[PDB]
């Protein structure tokens, strides 16, 4: 049966499979399959991440938790509210190309 | 450029010291003695100060031995003149990186630590063999030393050879020493099977041909089935007083070289080093799936059938017909088997008749079954002998780099990342997520169901 | 995203049809990489423009919520506690359960089969097993529908969200009158003025 | 900003240093320099298959025609050259409408690349996130690539927030309802002076910067509500160091 | 899926019955019809799901603008947010892979 | 707004080549669908963008 590999630290750190079990002694289940790897371990941090999981360097596996945004405070017309103040002023990326050759 | 040792031979000259020599034209490094982990840099820099090459430098002023990480970089770093990890000098700190996982620099008093860059390919003796082929004029070196036994570090100009028995695994049983005239052919033929029966890595495949079985491809990498799997190795340099039926079926009877699989070979590949082995005739008789006996000879003459190839011409001179008589009782016949080609390096025959010539199926016919050998190689022809390494072969999925249609690195696939990366097309492959099979049984054995 | 086991997909596993499919080089292989990179593309983005406040989320249920005069019953996802795994989660709002249960053929894309079952083997396999047996992988939606209305449940709470802190809830009215001088000063907001807008 | 610049410029550098993906993916310098990979892979990626197409023997006797001219009489031999022919044109429809397909991308990108240094660089946009993330995009600048430009927005983020009682107004001797005329301020009392000293400053709505108000910024308004302040006319020397009570003055 | 059906101008669509009816090179010869049929009608299927990847990036680039300038706030870009008139705000509800 | 009958256009109007045309199923559908369904999107955006 078709199979994931995640070829991390140029590794196979863990397979994604349909099949319950592998050469792994660690496995986790996932809603739609299986996880198997040397760590099944809760991956806090993703090395890779693919749909809504994460997998660690170790062959930990996780889910990736939704980064929160910069709050915008809502206007208003009186009562109390927070006016943003003291800015550090962070330079965000974006590359477009231009043409092709 | 092996160390050149640090009494034997002529050698010497050895730096060893915070004198920091500075020597052009360098193509071995080594340190045989960091004493603990004191002090040693090296800028390996291309000796015109080129900074459009990766340039190369190692670190490790820290004396903690195992964790005194000798910082390495093959990257586009400053070409430091004097004295730094970064120091004064051109080009920043990263401007092109290529290799810069620094190894940890832990070795043993008298462990050595080296490294040779030669015919655009890397060798690095970092506790491991470090086998690469990539491009490098790295001839400049700027070094700093602590001096460990007046013999740490030297640099290397020229090659030395050194013969090892290897009685036992280690530092000791080696024999090794500077030893033997058949340096370069027999430094270039033997190796050291791996247990598993493959070529250890920093084979440079001295004559090695890739079995292409039509037209050669000069420069790129290929996934293929090739004999890389190594049985019996048997490495003789220029001696073959020996009458040998090689059979298939049975691991080659011979005095299996490294840590050879004892494997009943389906094919069998050849690093000869002496050409009049085919002069002195009955080197390749034959019996085939026929039962049909078959002897080859090679001489100036083309006409066995109309004159005699008793030959009257020695050392070539003439490329000489080797023709192949069919030794059957119904066929006597030679079949003309190749104008000698100017130069052969290496030959390799399969079970099934694949009579294969320097990257080309000469014949490739059915299936061959004793492959004997009479090359009259008796006497002082004992010395005449081109036999110098032969080495039974099973194929073997690998991916091939080659450039200039010249072998330059192997990798085989029974590795899953290994098989991931056959599977790919690169040797090297990305963090990411990749197809894979299910693993079916490996042992084949499927049953029949009607 | 979807995935294929090409290989399969061609060979099925055929040893000597894989054989053969080796000559045809990374045509697979590209086709293969061009489908992961996209994947994996389409997930990094999407990951990246969802972000979730949660003072929104607070601010994003009903009880929370003061629709005065803008009655969001329909509009605002009802939040509470999951008995599944003790959890507490916010249920999607009636709008999208009409939207999702009305128009998907099977009501919520929660439907996509675990190919565990499809590991099974032991019983028929459906169409989602029978294309897997063809090596055609459905891989999961990268960002949760239900993560999606929870984060418009944090869009909505930021819409009212008129402090740093939870303590800034004004009544929407308040919103709607900073939007309207926005966009023009208003010389009289009668209860009438703000009420109509409203009930229409 | 030399922060940033310089530690952006690391990230450059090498690739997972330090493990600093907390920056991951878009909007971070990781997503754009992959992209960048994919861009010059691309082109020699799609030139290469398109070459290596043709070797397949489509259908025919060989993958070369003159074989097929020689071996043949020359009716058959066009006859398996037409499948060559088609296999051959039709590998370069699907090529054409790839490029094709790219081209309509890339000229996407440039529209908006376009539009990116229009809003964007030649002056600070009021469109809020527009410049590559959310915030108040400053400014950005701009550096040559593949086949491409990087655009590096600089984006303020606050560290801290005030949190004042904004008011909706003024009615003073309960007769004159007074309101800023500006909807991007705020009217508030904060700071020490946020209720022991009621000091009236006004601000950005965007951010905090306060100051006096002034009658300059304030207009009448037809109704009072019971949200604006209860006032009196002295207060409004006090309110406003601006106003001007003309009737004493007479 | 339906591809495998179509026996690419082979004798048949299975490619172990290829092989148990023909000697290795015929059957290869024939097998190749179909791998051919396999592999162009995969290409299209990945010309075209990336047809729609691009597009819907667009689209999913155009929301994301709509949100910042209209939804986080109202625009003063006329007839943007969502056609004509006095846009006060706008308000999202979750869709199948997409936004109301 | 162009749109082709797949069935005459291929079976040249012939039912005995329509037996086999079924055998593609949707392949013959799909295309005059997805013809349709950009044909009556483009006419209902541009009538509401008049
Ligand atoms: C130039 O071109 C010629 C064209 O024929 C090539 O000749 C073939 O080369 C391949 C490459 O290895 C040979 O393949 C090998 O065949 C051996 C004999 O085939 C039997 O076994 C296989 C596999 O079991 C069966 O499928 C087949 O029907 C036969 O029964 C096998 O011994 C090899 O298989 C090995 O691996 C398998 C697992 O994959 C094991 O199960 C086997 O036990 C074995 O270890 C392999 O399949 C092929 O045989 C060659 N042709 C002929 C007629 O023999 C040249 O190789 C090529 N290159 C040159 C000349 O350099
Ligand atoms: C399943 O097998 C794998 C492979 O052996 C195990 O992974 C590794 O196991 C070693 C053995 O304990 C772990 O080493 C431990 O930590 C450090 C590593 O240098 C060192 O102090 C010791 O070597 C120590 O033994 C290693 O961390 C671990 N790696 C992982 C888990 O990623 C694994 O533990 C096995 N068991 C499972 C997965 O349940
Ligand atoms: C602004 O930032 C730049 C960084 O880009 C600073 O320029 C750098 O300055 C060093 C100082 O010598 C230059 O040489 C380097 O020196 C170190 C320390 O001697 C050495 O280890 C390096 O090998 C290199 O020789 C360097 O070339 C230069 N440019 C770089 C790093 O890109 C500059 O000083 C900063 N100025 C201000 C006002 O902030
Ligand atoms: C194979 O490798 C050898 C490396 O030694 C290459 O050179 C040949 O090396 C042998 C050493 O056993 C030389 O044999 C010596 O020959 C001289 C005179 O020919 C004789 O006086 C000595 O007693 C000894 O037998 C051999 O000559 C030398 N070949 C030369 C000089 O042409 C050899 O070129 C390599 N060939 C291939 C095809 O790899
Ligand atoms: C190793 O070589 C010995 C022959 O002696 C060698 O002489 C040199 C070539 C040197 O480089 C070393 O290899 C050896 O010292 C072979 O047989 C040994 O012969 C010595 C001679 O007295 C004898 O004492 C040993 O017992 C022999 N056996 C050994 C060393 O195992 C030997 O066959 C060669 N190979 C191996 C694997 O030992
Ligand atoms: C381990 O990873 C899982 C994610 O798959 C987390 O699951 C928790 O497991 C405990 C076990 O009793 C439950 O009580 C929690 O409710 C689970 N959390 C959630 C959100 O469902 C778990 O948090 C991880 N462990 C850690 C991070 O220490
Ligand atoms: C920067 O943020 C700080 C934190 O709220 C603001 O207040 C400073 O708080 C620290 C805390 O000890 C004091 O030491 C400082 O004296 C405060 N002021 C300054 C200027 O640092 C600070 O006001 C913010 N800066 C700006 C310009 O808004
Ligand atoms: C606010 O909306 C809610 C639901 O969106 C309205 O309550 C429903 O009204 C319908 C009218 O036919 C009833 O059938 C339902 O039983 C009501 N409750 C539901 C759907 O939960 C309500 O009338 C609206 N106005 C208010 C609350 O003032
Ligand atoms: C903002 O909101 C809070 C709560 O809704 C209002 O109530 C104040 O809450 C704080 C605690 O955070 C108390 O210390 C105050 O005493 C509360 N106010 C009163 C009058 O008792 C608060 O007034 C609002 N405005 C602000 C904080 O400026
Ligand atoms: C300012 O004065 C007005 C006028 O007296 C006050 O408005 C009254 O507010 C109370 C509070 O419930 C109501 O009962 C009265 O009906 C209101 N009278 C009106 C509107 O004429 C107001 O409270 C005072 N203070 C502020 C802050 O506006
Ligand atoms: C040469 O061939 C003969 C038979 O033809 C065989 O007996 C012999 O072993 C072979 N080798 C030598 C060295 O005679
Ligand atoms: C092949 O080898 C097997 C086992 O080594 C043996 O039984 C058989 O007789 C051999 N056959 C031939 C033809 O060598
Ligand atoms: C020569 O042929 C005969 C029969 O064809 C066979 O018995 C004999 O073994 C062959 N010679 C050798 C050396 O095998
Ligand atoms: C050679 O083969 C032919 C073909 O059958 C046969 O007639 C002839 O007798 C054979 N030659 C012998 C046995 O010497
Ligand atoms: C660069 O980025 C990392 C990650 O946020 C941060 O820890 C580091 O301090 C930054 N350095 C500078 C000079 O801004």
């Amino acid at each position: 049966f078709s199979e994931q590999a995640a070829y991390v630290d140029d590794d196979i750190v863990g397979v994604i499979s349909s099949l319950s079990s592998s050469t792994f002694n660690s496995t986790r289940e996932l809603p739609g399959f299986f996880y198997h790897s040397n760590d099944g371990s809760n991956c806090t941090e993703p090395v890779l991440v693919y749909s809504n999981i994460g997998v660690c360097k170790s062959g930990s596996i996780g889910y990736v938790p939704s980064q929160s945004g910069q709050v915008k405070i809502a206007p208003t017309v009186t009562g109390n509210i927070s006016i943003p103040t003291n800015f550090s002023m962070s330079i965000r990326t974006e590359y477009l190309q231009l043409y092709n050759t | 450029y092996l160390p050149i040792g640090e009494n034997q031979g002529v050698n010497s000259t050895w730096y060893c010291a915070g004198q920091h020599p500075t020597a052009s034209g360098v193509h071995g490094i080594f340190v045989s003695h960091i004493r603990g982990g004191h002090g040693f840099e090296i800028g390996i820099s291309q000796e015109p100060f080129d900074p459009s090459g990766y340039q190369l430098y190692l670190h490790k002023a820290t004396n903690g031995n195992t964790n005194a990480t000798a910082r390495l970089r093959i990257c586009q770093f400053p070409s430091i003149k004097t004295l730094g990890p970064t120091a004064n000098n051109d080009v920043t700190i990263g401007r092109n990186c290529l290799f810069n996982k620094a190894i940890p620099a832990h070795m043993s008093e008298h462990s050595v630590v080296g490294i040779t860059w030669d015919n655009d390919r890397v060798t690095v003796f970092s506790d491991k063999i470090y086998y690469f082929y990539f491009k490098n004029d790295w001839s400049r070196v700027a070094t700093k030393c602590y001096n460990s036994g007046g013999c740490a570090m030297q640099y290397v100009y020229e090659p030395t050879y050194y013969m090892l028995n290897v009685t036992s695994a280690g530092e000791d049983g080696i024999s090794y020493q500077p030893c033997t005239a058949n340096c370069i052919g027999y430094a270039a033929n033997v190796f050291a099977t791996e247990p598993n029966g493959h070529i250890p890595e920093g084979f440079s495949f001295n004559n090695w041909f890739l079995l292409s079985n039509d037209s050669t491809l000069v420069h790129g990498k290929v996934v293929s089935n090739q004999p890389l799997l190594v049985n019996c190795l048997l490495a003789i340099p220029k001696i073959y007083g020996l009458g040998q039926f090689f059979s298939f079926n049975q691991t080659i009877d011979g005095v299996c070289n490294g840590a050879a699989v004892q494997r009943a070979p389906e094919a069998l590949r050849f690093n000869i080093n002496d050409t009049s082995v085919i002069l002195a005739e009955g080197s390749i008789v034959l019996h085939t799936a026929l039962g049909t006996n078959f002897s080859f000879v090679c001489s100036n003459s083309s006409n066995p059938h109309l004159a005699t190839f008793a030959i009257p011409l020695g050392a070539t001179q003439v490329p000489y017909y080797c023709f192949f008589k069919v030794d059957t009782y119904n066929s006597t016949v030679y079949k003309f088997l190749a104008v000698l080609p100017p130069t052969v390096r290496e030959i390799v025959i399969t079970k099934y008749g694949d009579v294969y010539v320097n990257g080309f199926g000469y014949l490739h016919l059915g299936l061959l079954d004793a492959v004997t050998i009479n090359f009259t190689g008796h006497g002082t022809d004992d010395d005449v002998s081109g036999f110098w390494t032969i080495a039974s072969t099973n194929f073997v999925d690998a991916l091939i780099e080659v450039q200039g249609t010249a072998i330059q690195r192997i990798l085989y696939c029974d590795d899953p990342v290994s098989q991931l990366k056959c599977s790919q097309v690169a040797f090297d492959l990305d963090d990411g997520f990749y197809p894979f099979s299910s693993r079916n049984l490996l042992s084949h054995e499927q049953p029949i169901s009607f | 995203p979807v995935s294929v086991d090409c290989a399969t997909y061609v060979c099925n596993g055929n040893s000597r049809c894989k054989q053969l499919l080796t000559q045809y080089t990374a045509a697979c292989k590209t086709i293969e990489s061009a489908l992961q990179l996209s994947a994996r593309l389409e997930s990094v983005e999407v990951n990246s423009m969802l972000t979730i406040s949660e003072e929104a989320l607070q601010l994003a249920t009903i009880s929370s919520f003061n629709g005065d005069g803008y009655n969001f019953t329909n509009v605002l996802g009802v939040s509470v506690y999951d008995p599944a795994r003790g959890r507490v989660v916010q249920k999607r709002s009636f709008i999208e359960d009409l939207l999702f249960n009305k128009v998907v053929t099977n009501g919520l894309g929660t439907v996509d089969e675990d190919y565990k079952r499809c590991s099974n083997g032991r019983s028929v396999a459906d169409l989602v097993c029978a294309q897997y047996y063809s090596g055609v992988m459905v891989l999961p939606g990268v960002v949760d529908a239900e993560k999606l209305h929870m984060y418009s449940a944090s869009l909505i709470g930021g819409m009212v969200l008129g402090g740093f802190t939870a303590a800034a809830a004004l009544p929407f009215s308040y919103a709607v009158q900073a939007r309207l001088n926005y966009l023009a000063l208003q010389t009289d907001v009668l209860q009438r003025n703000q009420q109509l807008l409203a009930e229409s | 900003f030399n922060s940033a610049i310089g530690n952006i410029t690391s990230a450059f550098e090498s690739v997972k240093e330090a493990s600093s993906q907390t920056s991951r993916g878009l909007n971070t310098v990781a997503h754009a320099l992959t992209k960048v990979q994919e861009v010059v892979n691309s082109q020699g990626a799609a030139l290469t298959q398109l070459t290596v197409q043709l070797q397949h023997n489509f259908q025919a006797i060989s993958s070369s025609i003159d074989d097929i001219y020689s071996r043949l009489d020359p009716p058959s031999a066009d006859v398996q050259v037409d499948r060559l022919i088609t296999g051959r044109l039709s590998a370069l429809n699907a090529f054409v409408a790839q490029t094709l397909t790219k081209y309509t991308e890339v000229q996407a990108s440039r529209k908006l690349a376009q539009q990116k240094v229009n809003e964007c660089v030649k002056s600070q946009s009021q469109r809020y996130g527009f410049c590559g993330g959310d915030g108040e995009h400053i400014f950005s600048l701009v550096q040559a690539a593949p086949q491409g430009l990087l655009f590096l927005h600089t984006v303020l983020v606050p560290s801290d927030f005030v949190d004042v009682i904004a008011i909706a107004g003024l009615c003073v001797n309960d007769e004159i309802a007074l309101t800023l005329r500006e909807p991007g301020l705020v009217l508030f009392t904060h700071e020490l002076q946020n209720h022991t000293a009621t000091e009236y400053f006004v601000s950005s709505r965007r951010m905090f910067e306060p100051r006096k108000p002034t009658v300059s910024d304030f207009v009448q308004i037809e109704s009072c509500v019971v949200t604006y302040v209860n006032l009196t006319r002295d207060q409004l020397p006090d309110v406003i160091p601006d106003y001007i009570d003309v009737n004493k003055t007479r």
